[PDB]
């Protein structure tokens, strides 16, 4: 019985660790995607600021 | 006479007392075996579970 209890504890620990890693992978991926989107937005903002310099088409 | 009715009879009593004493020794050693064998087997089971 004690052997079974210890084995169950070990399995629980392993399960939680594996789930943690698998989950945080998703956070990393989504963060990368949002970083790419932010880069695109910055590009657009820079182009808008540049075109703001014109004194006739403005 | 008194001798064959007393001394030999007491010696037969001593024989019977020896037999019952040996029976007691069998009982005692068997009980101690019952304890020691169990003590050794529990450790065998414990190490078997612990290793795995």
């Amino acid at each position: 019985g004690n052997f079974k209890s210890k084995l169950k504890k070990a399995m629980l620990s392993q399960q939680i660790t594996k789930s943690t890693i698998a989950n945080k992978m998703r956070l990393k991926v989504l963060s990368a995607r949002e970083q790419s989107l932010d880069g695109i937005f910055e590009e657009t903002k820079e182009k808008l600021s540049g075109i703001a310099n014109n004194r006739d088409e403005y | 006479s008194q001798k064959n009715g007393i001394a030999t009879l007491l010696q037969a009593e001593k024989e019977a007392h020896e037999i019952v004493s040996k029976a007691r020794k069998y009982r005692q050693d068997k009980l101690k075996q019952a304890k020691t064998d169990a003590a050794k087997e529990i450790d065998s089971y414990k190490i078997q579970k612990d290793k795995e």
